[PDB]
């Protein structure tokens, strides 16, 4: 957290790329380049010593062991070995050497070219099949001196025209102009690596003012690079490239597999490839062979980088023994599963069970089941501790194999541990914050998880078979926020809508109906009175009155029929208080009486039942 | 009624034609080779694969872990026009996997079977459309069978274009190809050249220019183009049938399309057949004649083995000749024998291939018998061939009407692929082009004889006619009745009378398939839902002795006998020994070997005690852990005729199928468990071992040298004792038949582990000890957690037990472990009609309402039903069933029971009911009023209620994927790669992803500590993730974590790509500059 | 014989999805000006066509096309686009610019509001009606906060002032604010026509570069801002998350 603040993406000129491998020892002599495109030895498995794994450029694979020998112990450290340069420090130092290549040749970086402004171009000022030309070996260009003479800038010699430039030879008049045709990327840098650019965003900016009604998308662009560029200190050169960089192995790790068979990885695959492309045309030009050849080759090697770095973006997607496109650098980090969206953003952690599901009554909410199976090594350590705490087990392995024994505390430490721990249930990826709340882990035993009704509808379950998946807090303090606030209670209401939701949904609801319902005809214990006591009741049980029978009961309350009725109805007027009156449901004593001694309310002794249950459970 | 032909042979017949012919003729036609100047010749009388013959019992095969195969020679013939003389010789080529007893193949001892797929068919095909406006063109389109294609059409000139690939090409000269005098396309056309004439720019330039540019100039460029070239371009491109074909259907169409004329096996093409097109096209552009439309099932062909082997056969000749075509020309005249001039390899790659891998050679399954007829008259798209999900995306998923009658639409997975596998109508089959011919019945005068053998006829459903749907109120004696029958008719529905139709459905459930024309009364229900029966049905375990169901379709017992995974009477005769594993009724030689002597085989043991000794097997694993075994069933002594049936497959019973069970249901509220999703349980439920199946289990390890050493097996082990050097071999295995458990050993063995690398404190803690420690890594086997049960078997493996083992593997062990297991509490478990239920609580029998005659009832699903279900029709049943079971007497029935102006199952149910009182005159079992309701009390204690319960009993069903197959659980574990982010798969202590959208309920809510460090410390920062662990393990809190890894990785590839990445801090009152790891 | 787009079912996402990219393929002949006077039908008309609009304060005749099928008919005491002229969505941009039509007279911020409101609005609503359509519900409260969020970018134009180039569109604030700058310090002011970035504009290539490269164009955004180094402190979330450290929020809120 407080190692950094601010990021800083850009570019690695060939110093700062040369700059990720450099590695120079004390016998004083500079490394971290390899020199061979092979991996591990054949007879041995070790890393050669120059190729996509020698040690000493990345990092002895084997702890403090300099492939030479001598040292195997953390002992030999920070000495090296002499005989070999291996540079002894554990093995963790590799998978973030990086090496690189130095190239025989340059490569308009993929990315900027074939990009979709192609910036190449867009300071180019050259469309592609032109300037893409030019790369891939495949016209000329005039060059500034090049075209000095007779010859137009920035024209397209090919070959054929190239060769009528030879034609017309200095052994006539003029042709005093100079040379850089652009067969190859290597003109293409000093195309860029020409120009200036102060003048850009200001001198070219003259334009920008004039031409109101000219192209205009097509200038400011080409400022605002530039412009860029200056602002940054982005030089376009840098975009061609000249030496490479190279991951650290393991990241394209190799490996052994049990059946002896092994598991390359295609990095190294695209990787070596440039590298013999490289390494022989060196040999190439070290043999002076006849151009086209070595044109061809550059051309080659062009792109054999180029797919490193970007698979099937250009020329022909590579397909290796994977029997299919390679994977170049690009794409590992890209996609649906480019490490961002799916390492990164969506790692795959621990202290984690899934399964299958079902209805958990008995169980409360705010609850869940919880198979004892799982239960456990969700929790394991927590408990061993208890062990220790207990005594009863005094050194780890003891308890390992005590759990493994499943002792009693193993059933009955454990829930000491488990309670009050919170756990976070989810039923598969949920965008919804509710899709996932905390609950307590109450031990069950067959294997599913109980899972309570009222709380279905948020997680959205059938219980046909779905699966839900937990995991569980560790830092105590998220435990606070679990309980404190996911605690599957404490969230009624959507989010989205202050609306409830938990709510009794079905049959559930059909019971409080049935209750609540009112049958007609209803006789037994129609028409009867009661006085509080949940009295009715009583009357119930003993079917004085029938579960759906309207009848009287003294309720000093409030009503709330529905189907309001609040006027009066047949009041009747006799003596004391006896206006005494009616109404659709009620029946009361106002006037002398009082002001409301009376109070039956016309409900069915279910529904009293309902009332009350609320009721107490409400306040009390 | 009818007669069901055998319905798997689909493949059965693909293959036999293959074999019978369906190579040779390609064959020789590949016979012909000869040196690389005709006077060398290398032919064969392709005619004979003469083939010896498998090695193996299949059962072998499946011991010995091989491929049954065959192997297969060809005579050859006299060689070379230098002096013509043979140096004869025949060849075998290779061995061919000889199909299996389910039609099927084995092979590598595994078991497959090739799906078989779908395609469109050779031919041609126009395809018009629009512009934004209603500018109308139109195109047209050639398909060989192989080969590249010829494609054409109207741009808004009426003016037209040879384009080869999508649009490849685009010529004026659209019918200017290999055609002098012009006239042959401009009069002999008698239609419209370019609407009657040329081109504007008909310009004709096709002198020496011809085949010249034109495959030039615009074509493949940049070369001085050749009128050679241009030639020898096109002439490949459609004319050396080596790579063109039409296919026989390609004429066949053709012609047919085009009534051209060209029989000829002409197997590939002509002039005029092209002109041919382009008139057609043209005609159409005065619009004579019909585009076309491949969703039509008719233009659109299915293809199995027999081809799909042999063409790819062919190409493994291809590859095989050049090989050949050098080696056997270029060299001298002598050495060159008919005998090391041909390899096999090629072929025997390329078939070892095509089985071993396409996506057809797919493993079987075996789950039960239905599951595999459905799984072989599976049927297809996708495939090298087809398709793929993307590239295609909806209205070619979907019911083009003319699959009527032959892809049961009720049938398909889904997950994406929804459409794309349909599997096969139940009486549908297909010609030998390869479309489904469907059968019929002729109606005369609207009226079908019925005597009429059917009418195996419309392969296509443009049979064009009055066609009447297999469901037809019909008169007895002929007539129909309602003079509104329906009926398709160009592709349509249509009010009909009954006089002019033509056409009757053989029955009203044909278009169905398996699972699905099988349920107990269909006609009643939703689709979908009795989508999801069928495969619930595919997918129900089988039992100990899954009984037959009570009510069913009638429609089975076929199914079963052809499986094939029961054994039946091949022949005939009168049982007599039959014990448990074998039925000498066979090898005996008595009357039932003896009427294996009645009439006695062509090769076969014509007699005697016959190896009619069939076997029967028991226990052997199934492609889902499943186990099957067929007790004798028959008695002894009796009669027995063939097809019969002897002794019964997995799950099936009477010799018919017989998935599930039934039991008596009941539809209420149960609180809780069952409120919703759930069920309920009686615990006789499987205390009567009802429900519980087998499972059993392969397991094996092996051992390997390494470049330590070998690495043992042995029976010691350090640190053992009981568990350990106990349930142990001599060398560590396990005896046959001992009972396991969570952690014990199957197999003990050690490895060279040494050391070279440790701890000063590890030297200690000897020295302590002085314990000169050993050195061996002790990579016992043990058993998982969770396992039980017996151990059927072993299968050891090394130089002397067959030596099967990646090379460089000494000993290989196999261990079977099975496992009866209940029901249990989780467990899908459904009925045959999408009722996806899951167990909750099983109740001690003494607590469920029972029923009047206290009968404890058991289980109990959700009485309200048939609502997004719409599956009204379990109902229908269970009622039915009930009366049977009251009655005690199973019924056979129908889907769609017509001929009946009111529901008929309506009042058959209620009649069988109603009579069911009276025969015991339980008088509850029927009650008209609230109909099959009854009373109930229940088991807690004692009432019923205000509302009678339906009850019904009914057939459930258990379903594979089982609690056990998915529960999982991590304390830490395994960590990946490169990315140290645990391992999660699910065999292996696996974790749960927290994706994005997880995340965005993390954040979402308020604290969330939690998300970070779950991003974290249990993921990634490693050594957070350790110190962590600890932390808790000391007793206190934990440490603030760091960053994560995958991080620290982008930088890396980013920096691996032209960066400068500065994360870096600003730190001082001087503001400071740095950067970090 | 012409025929309906009736059936049993209708809009759903998609209906919503566009108007949240709030893509621009919705036909509509919305004049940019209020009028009032007749327009019998197709404009002036009816006779056998002319689809056209008003110039009822105005002079001029004006008369745009449309087709067979939607037909119009909204005739006097017509809109200051107080509806689409025209009567097919008449998308938020054409409204928006034409609210500007008739919202340019004003502070070119009231101009701009009472617009830029009164399109959002328009646009709420919009969705609810999708929503109601089914009867499902979603608080108003968050569409708003979206919406909101969508479309709060001018495009500036004649920037010479606010240097954003005359085109340049951006934020919302910082150009106003560098405006009221030069406004105080001398400069000319820079077109403020508030647009809408639909939603995949918004979002994506927009200050942290790691987001949106996470998001999308992982490599595309990536290219740029190398070549911008434009920076990026990740301060905020989504990022505390890709890097682990914790959220603004938290004790980042707490300690703070």
């Amino acid at each position: 957290t407080n190692q950094f603040d601010y990021v800083k993406i850009g570019l690695a000129s060939p110093e700062r790329i040369r700059q990720w491998g450099e590695r120079t020892l004390p016998n004083g002599q500079v490394v971290g380049e390899v020199t061979k495109p092979e991996t591990i030895n054949y007879r041995t498995l070790k890393p050669e010593m120059d190729g996509l794994f020698c040690e000493r450029i990345f990092g002895p694979a084997k702890d403090w062991e300099c492939h030479c020998g001598k040292y195997k112990r953390v002992r030999h450290r920070g000495i090296v070995c002499e005989r070999c340069g291996v540079e002894v420090t554990e093995s963790r130092v590799r998978r973030h050497r990086m090496g690189y290549i130095k190239l025989a040749a340059p490569v308009a970086h993929v990315w900027y070219l074939k990009g979709i402004p192609s910036y190449i171009s867009i300071l180019l000022d050259m469309p592609l099949r032109d300037v893409e030309q030019i790369v891939y070996f495949n016209s000329y260009v005039v060059l500034s001196p090049g075209n000095a003479e007779t010859l137009t800038y920035k024209q397209l010699l090919s070959e054929d025209q190239w060769l009528e430039i030879e034609d017309q030879i200095y052994s006539e008049d003029s042709q005093l102009q100079g040379v850089e045709v652009g067969i190859g990327a290597e003109a293409l840098l000093r195309l860029l690596a020409d120009i200036n650019l102060e003048q850009e965003a200001e001198s070219l900016r003259e334009e920008i003012g004039s031409a109101k009604g000219q192209k205009r998308a097509k200038l400011i662009k080409r400022l605002r690079v530039i412009d860029n560029f200056i602002a940054t200190g982005s030089k376009p050169e840098w975009m061609v490239m000249t030496v490479i960089p190279v991951i650290p192995p393991d990241l394209r790790p190799m490996v052994q597999l049990d059946g002896g068979r092994f598991a390359t990885s295609d990095l190294n695959d695209l990787y070596r490839r440039v590298i013999n492309r490289n390494n022989r045309l060196a040999r190439l030009q070290e043999i002076l062979a006849p151009e086209i050849i070595v044109r061809n080759e550059k051309r080659m090697l062009q792109e054999a980088v180029d797919a490193l770095i970007d698979n099937g973006r250009r020329g022909r997607t590579v397909v290796g023994a994977n029997n299919r496109p390679l994977k170049s650098l690009s794409d590992i980090i890209e996609g649906k599963q480019g490490r961002f969206r799916q390492n990164l953003l969506g790692k795959r952690v621990d202290y984690s069970g899934r399964s299958v599901i079902v209805v958990g009554p008995k169980l409360k909410i705010h609850q869940c089941g919880l198979p004892r199976e799982m239960a456990i090594e969700l929790f394991q350590p927590f408990v061993i501790n208890r062990l220790i705490r207990s005594g009863m087990v005094n050194n780890i392995k003891a308890a390992k194999k005590l759990i493994s024994r499943n002792d009693p505390s193993v059933w009955d430490v454990l829930e000491e541990v488990i309670e009050g721990h919170p756990v976070m249930l989810n039923r598969a990826p949920t965008l919804h914050r509710l899709g996932i709340q905390a609950f307590e882990p109450i031990l069950v035993e067959g294997r599913a998880i109980q899972l309570h009704p009222l709380v279905c509808p948020a997680f959205n379950a059938d219980f046909d078979g779905d699966q839900m998946a937990v995991h569980v807090p560790l830092s105590l303090e998220s435990q606070a926020e679990a309980r404190l606030l996911m605690l599957a209670s404490n969230n009624i209401l959507s989010p989205a809508t202050g609306r409830p939701i938990i709510t009794p949904s079905q049959d559930m609801v059909l019971g409080a109906y049935y209750l609540t319902a009112e049958n007609p005809g209803a006789t037994k214990g129609a028409g009867k009175y009661f006085a509080s006591l949940d009295d009715v009741i009583m009357a119930f049980q003993q079917e004085q009155i029938d579960l759906h029978a309207y009848v009287y009961v003294r309720f000093d309350g409030d009503v709330e029929s529905d189907q309001p009725d609040t006027e009066p109805v047949k009041v009747t007027t006799n003596e004391d208080g006896s206006r005494t009156v009616l109404y659709k449901y009620r029946r009361v004593r106002e006037d002398a009486q009082g002001n409301v001694i009376s109070q039956y309310i016309y409900t069915t002794p279910g529904r009293v039942i309902y009332n009350k249950a609320i009721q107490e459970a409400l306040a009390s | 009624a009818f007669l069901l032909p055998d319905l798997i042979e689909i493949q059965r017949s693909s293959f036999r034609w293959f074999l019978e012919e369906g190579l040779i003729e390609e064959l020789n036609s590949f016979s012909p080779i000869t040196d690389y100047t005709g006077k060398l010749e290398l032919h064969f009388l392709g005619h004979n694969y003469k083939l010896k013959e498998p090695k193996y019992s299949v059962e072998e095969a499946k011991r010995r872990d091989s491929t049954y195969a065959v192997q297969m020679y060809v005579p050859t013939r006299l060689l070379n026009k230098e002096t013509g003389d043979i140096k004869e010789q025949e060849v075998f080529i290779g061995d061919l996997p000889l199909m299996t007893d389910r039609g099927t193949f084995i092979i590598n001892g595994a078991e497959r079977v090739i799906v078989n797929q779908i395609v469109r068919s050779p031919g041609v095909y126009y395809k018009s459309e629009i512009d934004k406006n209603g500018r109308r063109t139109y195109s047209a389109s050639l398909i060989p069978n192989r080969g590249a294609w010829l494609k054409f059409e109207t741009d808004r000139n009426d003016l037209v274009w040879v384009r080869i690939d999508k649009t490849r090409k685009l010529s004026a000269q659209v019918l200017l190809k290999a055609l002098g005098l012009s006239d042959n396309e401009i009069f002999d056309a008698l239609r419209h050249p370019e609407y009657f004439q040329k081109t504007i720019e008909k310009e004709g330039q096709f002198s020496e220019e011809e085949a010249l540019m034109e495959l030039y100039r615009k074509l493949r460029p940049g070369e001085p183009p050749t009128v050679l070239g241009g030639q020898q371009l096109l002439d490949s491109r459609f004319f050396d049938p080596k790579r063109y074909d039409l296919g026989r259907v390609g004429r066949y169409k053709l012609n047919k399309k085009l009534r051209l004329s060209v029989p000829d096996t002409v197997r590939v093409l002509t002039s005029g057949d092209i002109l041919a097109a382009v008139d057609y096209l043209i005609n159409l552009e005065y619009d004579i004649g019909s585009i076309d439309d491949i969703d039509h099932l008719g233009n659109r062909r299915v293809r199995s083995v027999g081809e799909l082997l042999q063409n790819q056969v062919r190409v493994g000749l291809n590859r095989l000749e050049r090989i050949i075509r050098e080696r056997m020309t270029v060299s001298d005249a002598e050495v060159l024998t008919p005998a090391s001039l041909v390899n096999p390899k090629p072929l025997v790659a390329a078939i070892k291939e095509f089985f071993g891998s396409s996506q057809l050679s797919q493993f079987m399954d075996q789950t039960n018998p239905l599951a595999e007829l459905t799984h072989k008259r599976r049927l297809s798209a996708l495939g090298p061939g087809g398709l793929t999900r993307e590239r295609a995306g909806f209205a070619v998923r979907d019911i083009h009407p003319s699959h009527y009658g032959r892809i049961c639409p009720i049938e398909t997975p889904e997950g994406p692929n929804a459409g794309l596998i349909g599997s096969l109508a139940t009486h549908a089959r297909v010609n030998q082009y390869g479309f489904l011919e469907t059968p019929f019945r002729p109606v005369e005068n609207g009226r079908v004889r019925f005597d009429q053998p059917a009418a195996y006829m419309t392969a296509d459903e443009e049979d064009d006619l009055r066609v009447a749907p297999g469901d037809i109120p019909v008169d007895e004696n002929g007539y129909i009745i309602g003079p509104q029958v329906p009926v398709r008719y160009r592709q349509e529905f249509s009010t009909t009378t009954p006089e002019q139709v033509d056409y009757v459905a053989v029955s009203p459930v044909q278009i169905v398939s398996v699972a699905t024309s099988m349920i107990p009364f269909l006609e009643h229900d939703d689709a979908n839902r009795a989508l999801m029966g069928s495969n619930m049905q595919r997918q129900a375990v089988p039992l100990l002795k899954p009984e037959r169901p009570l009510v069913g379709t009638g429609l089975e017992a076929q199914g079963a006998r052809d499986s094939g995974m029961v054994i039946v009477s091949r022949t005939d005769g009168d049982v007599v020994y039959v014990d448990a594993t074998e039925i000498r009724v066979r090898v005996s030689g008595q009357l039932p070997t003896a009427s294996g002597k009645s009439t006695d085989n062509g090769q076969l043991t014509s007699q005697k005690g016959q190896e009619i000794r069939y076997t029967v097997s028991k226990y052997q694993r199934s492609n889902q852990d499943t186990c099957l075994n067929q007790k004798p069933l028959v008695r002894i002594g009796e009669r027995v005729v063939a097809g019969q049936v002897l002794a019964d497959g997995s799950s099936t019973e009477g010799g018919e199928l017989a998935l599930g069970q039934n039991i008596v249901v009941a539809y209420m509220p149960w609180e809780g468990y069952n409120y919703e999703d759930a069920i309920l349980i009686s615990e006789r439920l499987v205390q009567d071992d009802i429900y519980t199946s087998i499972h059993i289990e392969k397991y094996e390890i092996e051992a390997r040298q390494t470049k330590l050493g070998p690495e043992e097996i042995t029976r010691e082990i350090p640190n053992v004792g009981e568990d350990a050097l106990r349930q142990l071999d001599e060398q560590g295995i396990i005896r046959i038949g001992a009972w396991v458990e969570a952690g014990d050993i199957l197999v003990g063995k050690v490895t060279p582990k040494g050391e070279s690398d440790q701890p000063p404190e590890e030297k200690l803690l000897r020295a302590i000890f002085g314990e000169k420690a050993r050195d061996v890594r002790d990579n016992s086997l043990r058993v998982p957690n969770g396992e039980k049960g017996r151990v059927v078997d072993v299968r050891l493996f090394t130089r002397e037990q067959g030596d099967e083992l990646p090379p460089g593997a000494n000993m290989v062990v196999r261990v079977y472990v099975a496992q009866k297991r209940k029901i249990q509490v989780g467990d899908k478990m459904a009925g045959r009609h999408g009722n996806k239920g899951i167990i909750s609580r099983i109740l001690p029998i003494e607590d469920m309402p029972y029923l009047p005659d206290g009968s404890p009832v058991d289980i109990v699903l959700n009485p309200l039903g048939v609502p997004s279900r719409m599956n009204v029709g379990q109902v229908f049943e269970c009622l039915l069933g009930w009366a049977g079971h009251t009655l005690g007497v199973r019924f056979k029935i129908t889907p769609f029971d017509e001929m009946y102006g009111e529901e008929s199952s309506r009042r058959i149910v209620h009649g069988k009911l109603q009579e069911a009182r009276d025969e015991t005159g339980k008088d509850w079992v029927y009650n008209p009023d609230d109909p099959g309701k009854i009373m109930v009390y229940d088991g807690r204690t004692g009432e019923a209620f205000d509302r009678p319960v339906t009850i019904g009993v009914a057939y459930m069903l258990k379903l594979v994927h089982l609690v056990d197959d998915k529960i999982h659980a991590r304390s830490t574990g395994p960590y990946s790669l490169v990315t140290q982010q645990p391992l999660g798969g699910k065999a292996q202590q696996g974790g749960q992803r927290f994706g994005e959208m997880e995340v965005w309920a993390l954040e979402a809510f308020g604290a969330a500590y939690t998300l970070q460090e779950l991003l974290t410390v249990k993921s990634d920062d490693m050594q957070g993730r350790n110190e962590a662990l600890n932390a808790i393990v000391k007793g206190k809190a934990i440490p603030r974590p760091g960053t994560p890894e995958s991080f620290k990785v982008l930088m890396r590839e980013l920096q691996s790509l032209g960066l400068d990445i500065a994360v870096h801090k600003v730190e001082t009152q001087a503001d400071g500059s740095s950067l970090d790891v | 014989f012409e025929r309906a787009k009736t059936g049993d079912i209708i809009q759903g996402l998609p209906r919503i999805e566009e108007l949240l990219e709030a893509r621009k393929p919705k036909e509509a002949c919305i004049l940019a000006k209020r009028g009032g006077e007749v327009k019998v039908v197709y404009g002036d008309g009816d006779e056998a066509i002319a689809i056209k609009v008003i110039e009822s304060n105005g002079v001029v005749t004006d008369y745009p096309l449309g087709p067979g099928q939607n037909l119009a008919m909204p005739d006097g005491s017509v809109v200051p686009a107080g509806q689409p002229l025209s009567d097919g969505p008449s998308n938020p941009h054409e409204i928006l610019e034409v609210f500007f039509s008739l919202g340019s007279e004003d502070g070119v911020y009231a101009c701009a509001s009472h617009a830029l409101q009164k399109v959002q609005t328009f646009l709420v609503n919009e969705v609810q009606m999708v929503y109601q359509s089914q009867g499902i519900d979603i608080a108003d409260k968050h569409i708003e906060v979206i919406v909101r969020q969508m479309t709060n970018k001018v495009r500036i134009d004649d920037g010479g002032d606010t240097t954003m180039l005359p085109g340049e569109l951006v934020e919302l604030r910082q150009v106003e604010q560098v405006n009221e700058a030069m406004a105080i310090t001398g400069g000319a002011r820079a077109q403020y026509t508030p647009v809408l970035l639909g939603i995949t504009k918004a979002s994506l290539n927009t200050d942290s570069f790691i987001s949106a490269a996470s998001f999308q164009e992982t490599t595309r955004v990536l290219t740029e801002a190398a070549i911008e180094g434009k920076s990026d402190w990740l301060r905020g979330l989504k990022e505390n998350v890709i890097i682990g450290r914790l959220i603004p929020a938290g004790t980042g809120y707490n300690t703070y």
